[PDB]
């Protein structure tokens, strides 16, 4: 509940577990490519949109 | 932050640690389990315990002490006792076999085995620590561990920490009664090697406390526990200015500095007043004048030496309770205006006054009554040279026949160190005589 | 290896302010530049060339254990204020008796203040 | 109009610029989706300096995210403003450098250079009149300190006149997080000294210091550090985007700060870094602003200007003020401390104002200063590199990539040329 | 001039309010950290009872 | 009961206990931290 | 304009500064939060002499609280008027000096001399035309008497022309609470003579004398003592902050009090001290105000001026009076007690009037006076220092700090040559 400025930021990660990372990006058909648009974010959790 | 880390050595060290830490826990409010009898974690509250206790991540407090004893049972009683969960297990260090009243064994053979482990534990405790005021080290001159291993611990602590204060509470051998035959040998070989390695010294004999507890508290049958309560009260009054606020607070370095005039001599005598029973205090009004007059009585010192057989060179004084500076000054004037109390020529003002607000707490099952005011004293006087002379007399008449030296020589110490230590104390007594002499023409 | 200087922020790295409550490493406060580039001093796998000078002393540091230390350690704090001449001399002799304790890394360097 | 392409290299580059694009999205009123939700009309008047228009009323930052590893780009996408970047800008390969400057510069980045040049030239063509580019990287890594310089050297040949800024991160003396740090640092700064218009020296141990000193944060994470750096990057081009009573651009700041072409290293600072105890006891007024501006503790470098002579000083102000106080207070620092400013340059300070303050704040400024105290960084790297280069230590990794040993000689001789030439300008008679 | 002084007082009040919000948020954050530590300790107590028995 | 603050015009309590001094000023890492002083002398 | 930055050193300094910052807040009507709640306009007319402006209608003291031990701060910061100080101005280390003057002055005071000189510098340059700093400390301490000199010696070089006061505290002979009190005081007066514009020698034992016999307070806390001293430091700069029929300042007194630069030690005074029941039988008038002042019982020094010659005298009066009486009363004492006043200086007394009385009171006055009877203190301390120093006692503490031994000899010699020069002006 603070205006966004240096200092006015608090890490929400306190209390969160399972900091798994997804496999966005990758080379298929010998092509640099964002593989799959439907992968979750950090924690196996959905993105925005 | 304020800080004193405890290095209790020996059976006396462990029992004194028991009494002192029970008193500290009851005084601050800590349970024998370690957590406060509440939750009290919505914010950071009173942290005055931080000079003795250490916070943990679980909301528990761990004492800043390291119990060391070279035999198992004295520490196993602690491990099974009521406070068995107050102490972190790695802090209390024990050994399979003890020195068995042998400074040589406690200094060369068995003492050097557990030097590294205790030093590493001390290193971790000091690592935990921000503003370290001092190391409080309590032991006895008689027993093998409390003499030899404590001496070697001091000697290596000098290497590990160049400037930190290493305060020394000592159980000095009683002049007549004793619990050992070979105790003068440990007594002479201890002070000789700690003379250049110790900062101050608070030696007390158990005999004088026996007389005090009989005469005043009406306990016809005392015990080491009843004595350890008084010793814990003394240490409490020493560190009260660190723990709580006062009209005039005083750290450790202040009364180290205003007590020792010359580098070799560092041997104050302590005093507590008043120590009276509840019946005795029912009828007796207590004030600053009464308590500071009782502080100077020869029948109240916990060392068997009458300071009227000498001259004071310094007096640190520690008031505690509902005391008032105006009455303190009146009492100082009325003790200065007496010839029965002498002072050396060079010291016109030989007083160092500290004041604390909080009256001393009472532990259940004790002997003292609950009193609104009290006073502690550390007097550096020259009337202790007679004690060293008696000690040298006993050591001499033992040492003429080379009695008990077969025990000591084998373990790794030569017999020439005996003569060297005796000669060092011979020089020390003459130093005391030069100090006590007055330059009046 | 070398502990350099944070200049303005050196008090944040002062040895006592980092909870290390023992005497500590020296802190080099000054630096000097060298013109040109640098010659090779060592062979492959870090073997010093025959032509270069090579310093003495053990390549294993200098650490002394419990049984390696002398049996009579003199203190660091030496204050020769009121001592006699011969007492001053003998305490200085005790201090300088074992140079190995002085050269050891975990050994002590005493401070000697005053004159008899 | 006047456009900037924000380059990006390495984990430091991606993590710093991930925060940077957020703080300028908030300044321009852009949601994480990418649409315009601001209220003031000036919030979208000069948006084309950075943003590129998309169909449906959306905006794409003109960034090129480069790193040899696909690792951090997953975290970049998983951030709060993760999908604001168009995916085709993400350029990456298989195997990183592993803090090896050689692999990034020669054997692995030389495959990745051609693709990045394609995206960069595509963005370069789209804008009409591009001012310049802007690269963020660290000198203690393998990619940003490695191939990140090879992007610099190639692009300068293609576009000579355009300005190139570099918000580099230099290693710190007291605590390091890479053991081959002086090998990459002493050989990357040689690339900067030949091909760079300006570099800002940002050191982390200074950044760790400021959070505790001026803000009193118990746990300052790398996000708070990265936001602290990104406030500087906004502060140099705020006058570029928003109108002011007395304006300036990157080139206007460029001309007045380099007296000679060898000198393009500065130490920045941010003014209203105010602590959560001190807001209660404070009066937001411009002498208090320049008071905290020139205090050496507020620098974000590992050098103390009190040890050297200030060549030229920049003060880029944000907010609506009265300029008499701006001119007076600058003059007071100019004359009260005479010995810290060079004598052959009268009026060593350049001032500029930007009418619109940072969002949620009333008064601010940023400081850019060219000092001779920065030479204390180069000699320190030189000795730490030389002592490691005496015994041929950690060298089999680099010469096994095919590099000869001789570039280390010229990279340290050029570097020690700079410290000697810097020194002569300090001890110069008017 | 009265308008100018009202402007300054308004900016000061906004500044102070943002401070108060920041302090309250830190205190809540410290509370959450303590709660997480206590949950870890209770998990440890359960597994410790298992390990002893 | 609101007598003016003149020299030697003040009264003190005779029954307050505890007198606990709390650690507001403190050190953390290599820095000095000044904690906001709640919890006055003695807890109240 | 005319600003004063109030220094601070040690537990003595922190407890006097806490009370002193309490009382001026009442004259200027400043509440514990820091805001202003006074009702008279002139209560806020020259507040910027001591306070500095902050947003929200808030004012912060211009203080620099310094101590080697943080423990004194925590007691200060938990008082009623403890949260009014800005936190950045606190300067504090990790370990103290333990009543050792050398540890304060040379070894440990060095590490805290950088930060304190910064805190004053930021505050020195904040104010446009700074009148002068001001320090309170004790000579019987380790930090106040210790590094507390090292600030003074340093800032004289930086700001020579500005005026340095010191309400320093001198040890008392009859009751002493430090054994090494002679060595600190001997090595501090030697600092005081060379680097000080003006000094006020206040002794706590005389404060005990005043409270016991005049006010007859049964339980004099150290808060009562500091109130006695805080009221003095208000009365010296009250003419600075409030207008009068004849105005004055710090420099006006210091110029008109120091005939030769070596003499800057003055005995303060404060007139309206009455017991609880004495105000029933009293009469608030100017002759009574001058009568209660010149009595030696009212002085907070440890020397009776009846044994020496009053060199010069300052009297600053508080309250709207008629100065027909103040000139006639000042002449009456000058002409009656002619032997105790010096002869080569006529009209020895300086007077000034500040119209605004202290809050809750109708009339008041304060007094600053230079006598030759003070040397009864330096002479008295010297033998206590000398008798210690023949035997080289308590010296290993000092010699272990690295200082040589000739510092004791010269500081003795400056101390003895001062009283020798001071003695000559008595017999002139
Ligand atoms: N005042 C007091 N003295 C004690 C206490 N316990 C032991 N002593 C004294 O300590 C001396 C002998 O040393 P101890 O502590 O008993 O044993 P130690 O120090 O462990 O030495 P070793 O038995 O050889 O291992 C005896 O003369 C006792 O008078 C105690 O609890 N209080
Ligand atoms: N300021 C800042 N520095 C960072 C951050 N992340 C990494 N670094 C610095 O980057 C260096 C390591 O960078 P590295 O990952 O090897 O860069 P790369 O090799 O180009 O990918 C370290 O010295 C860090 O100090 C960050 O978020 N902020
Ligand atoms: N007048 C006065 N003197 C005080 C006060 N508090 C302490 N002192 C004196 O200060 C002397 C000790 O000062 P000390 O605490 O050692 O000073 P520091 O070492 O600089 O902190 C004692 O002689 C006290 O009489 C006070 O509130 N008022
Ligand atoms: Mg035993």
């Amino acid at each position: 509940a603070l205006p966004f400025l240096p200092g006015n930021s608090f890490n929400r990660n306190i209390g969160k577990e399972r900091f798994h990372k997804s496999q966005h990006w990758g080379f298929c058909n010998n092509v640099r490519m964002l593989v799959s648009e439907n992968k979750p974010g950090v924690g196996g959790d959905l993105l925005y949109g | 932050m304020r800080e004193c880390i405890s290095i209790h050595v020996g059976q006396a060290g462990v029992q004194i640690g028991n009494a002192c830490w029970e008193l500290y826990c009851l005084e601050h409010g800590i349970q024998p389990d370690g957590q406060m009898p509440s939750d009290k974690t919505i914010g950071g509250g009173d942290d005055s315990f931080n000079t003795f206790f250490s916070e943990t991540g679980a909301g528990k407090h761990v004492p800043r002490a390291v119990f060391v004893d070279l035999e198992p049972t004295v520490v196993d009683e602690v491990r099974t006792g009521t406070y068995r969960q107050l102490f972190h297990p790695e802090q209390l260090i024990t050994g399979k076999e003890d020195a068995a009243n042998n400074y040589a064994r406690g200094h060369y053979t068995i003492g050097k085995e557990i030097v590294d482990l205790v030093l590493d534990r001390i290193r971790k405790l000091a690592d935990l620590c921000t503003g370290l005021q001092g190391f409080l080290i309590f032991h006895s001159f008689g027993g093998g561990t409390g003499s030899g291993f404590a001496s070697l611990l001091m000697e290596r602590l000098s290497v590990d920490y160049g400037k930190k204060s290493k305060l020394e509470f000592a159980i000095y051998p009683a002049p007549q009664v004793s619990t050992a035959v070979v105790e003068p040998y440990n007594s002479i070989l201890t002070t000789h090697t700690t003379l250049e390695h110790s900062d101050c010294a608070f030696m007390v004999d158990n005999e004088a406390i026996y007389d005090i507890c009989r005469r005043n508290l009406d306990i016809e049958r005392p015990t080491y526990t009843n004595l350890n309560r008084l010793i814990g009260q003394i240490v409490s009054s020493i560190t009260a200015s660190l723990r709580f606020d006062g009209a005039l607070n005083v750290d450790l370095t202040e009364f180290q500095t205003n007590l020792v005039p010359y580098p070799r001599i560092h041997f104050p005598l302590a005093t507590y007043a008043p120590v009276i029973s509840a019946e005795k205090a029912y009828h007796e009004q207590l004030s600053v004048a009464e308590i500071t007059n009782a502080c100077f009585e020869p029948a109240n010192q916990m060392v068997k030496c009458d300071p009227r057989h000498g001259k004071y060179m310094a007096c640190c004084m520690l008031y505690r309770g509902d005391v008032v500076p105006k009455d303190v000054n009146a009492a100082i004037a009325t003790i200065k205006t007496k010839r029965t109390i002498q002072f050396v020529d060079w010291c016109p003002t030989g007083f160092k006054v500290g004041i604390n607000y909080q009256p001393p707490t009472v532990v259940p099952g004790g002997d003292l009554a609950k009193v609104q005011r009290a006073v502690c004293m550390l007097s550096n006087t020259t009337a202790i040279a007679e004690a060293w002379a008696r000690l040298d007399h006993k050591f001499d008449l033992m040492y003429a026949k080379r009695a008990f030296v077969h025990w000591y020589v084998g373990e790794g110490m030569e017999e020439g160190e005996f003569s060297e230590a005796r000669e060092d104390l011979a020089a020390l007594e003459k130093d005391y005589e030069e100090v006590g002499v007055d330059s009046v023409e | 290896a070398t502990n350099y200087s944070a200049n303005q922020y050196e008090k944040a790295y002062l040895p006592t302010y980092l909870q290390n409550w023992s005497p500590a490493r020296p802190t080099k406060e000054k630096i000097a530049a060298h013109e040109g580039y640098t010659q090779i001093i060592a062979n492959d796998r870090g073997h010093l060339l025959p032509s270069v000078p090579r310093s003495k002393a053990s390549p294993w540091g200098s650490f002394m254990g419990t049984w390696q230390m002398p049996l009579k350690i003199p203190p660091a704090k030496v204050t020769l204020t009121a001592r006699t001449t011969t007492a001053a001399d003998n305490l200085t002799k005790w201090i300088h008796k074992n140079p190995d304790l002085l050269n050891a890394c975990n050994g002590l360097r005493p401070e000697i203040s005053g004159k008899p | 109009m006047r456009e900037i392409v924000h380059l990006q290299a390495g984990q430091c580059g991606n993590q710093i610029g991930a925060k940077f694009w957020e703080v300028i999205s908030d300044e321009h009123g852009i949601d994480p989706t990418g649409t315009y939700h601001g209220d003031s009309d000036l919030q979208l008047e000069r948006i084309n300096v950075y943003y590129n228009e998309a169909t449906g009323g959306k905006y794409v930052p003109r960034a090129v995210l480069v790193d040899l590893e696909p690792g951090t780009m997953d975290s970049v996408r998983s951030g709060p403003f993760g999908q604001i970047f168009r995916p085709d800008n993400f350029v990456f390969g298989q195997s990183g450098a592993g803090n090896n400057w050689a692999k990034g510069h020669y054997t692995e980045g030389a495959e990745l250079v051609d693709s990045v040049l394609d995206v960069v030239r595509k963005e370069a063509e789209s804008c009409d009149c591009l001012q310049g580019f802007q690269l963020t990287h660290s000198l203690g890594g393998g990619t940003g300190s490695g191939m990140g310089t090879l992007l610099i050297s190639k692009i300068r040949e293609e576009y000579p006149d355009r300005i190139m800024n570099t918000f580099s991160v230099v290693p710190s003396p007291k605590v390091s997080d890479t053991v081959v740090e002086p090998y990459n640092a002493t050989l990357s700064v040689h690339q900067l000294v030949e091909n760079t218009d300006e570099t800002y020296c940002i050191d982390n141990e200074a950044l760790y210091d400021i959070c505790f000193r001026t803000l009193k944060l118990t746990t300052p994470t790398y996000g708070d550090l990265n936001h602290l750096v990104s406030a500087t990057m906004s502060g140099v081009t705020t006058c570029l985007r928003f109108p002011g009573q007395l304006n300036a651009d990157l080139r206007k700041l460029a001309v007045n700060m380099v007296p000679f072409p060898r000198l393009h290293f500065f130490m920045p600072g941010f003014a209203p870094l105010t602590s959560r105890g001190s807001q209660q006891y404070r009066a937001l007024t411009v002498p208090e602003l320049t008071q905290q501006m020139f205090d050496a503790k507020n620098m974000m470098a590992a050098c103390d200007p009190r040890h050297g002579r200030y060549l030229t000083v920049a003060a880029v102000f944000r907010g609506r003020m009265s300029m008499k106080e701006v001119d007076e207070q600058m003059l007071n620092v100019q004359n009260k401390n005479s010995s810290y400013f060079v004598e052959w340059i009268p009026n060593n300070v350049k001032t500029a104002v930007c009418d619109i303050p940072p969002r949620g704040l009333k008064m601010s400024a940023t400081f850019i200063g060219n000092s001779t105290a920065i030479q204390e960084l180069f000699k320190r790297i030189s000795e730490q590199f030389t002592a490691m280069f005496r015994r041929k230590a950690f060298l089999h990794w680099y010469t096994g990539e095919g590099m000869d040993e001789m570039e280390f000689t010229e990279a340290e001789s050029n570097m020690n040329d700079l410290v000697s030439e810097y020194q002569q300008y300090q001890d110069a008679t008017a | 001039e009265a308008i100018e002084r009202n402007k300054d007082i308004a900016y000061g009040t906004k500044h102070a309010h943002y401070d108060l919000v920041a302090q309250m948020l830190e205190k809540e954050e410290a509370e959450r950290a303590y709660r997480l530590s206590k949950r870890v300790q209770d998990f440890r107590e359960q597994r410790q009872q298992q390990y002893k028995n | 009961h609101g007598l003016p603050f003149l020299p030697g015009s003040s009264f003190t309590d005779s029954t307050k206990t505890a007198f606990h001094r709390s650690q507001t000023l403190n050190y953390r890492n290599g820095y000095a931290v000044v904690r906001r002083p709640t919890m006055g002398i003695g807890g109240d």
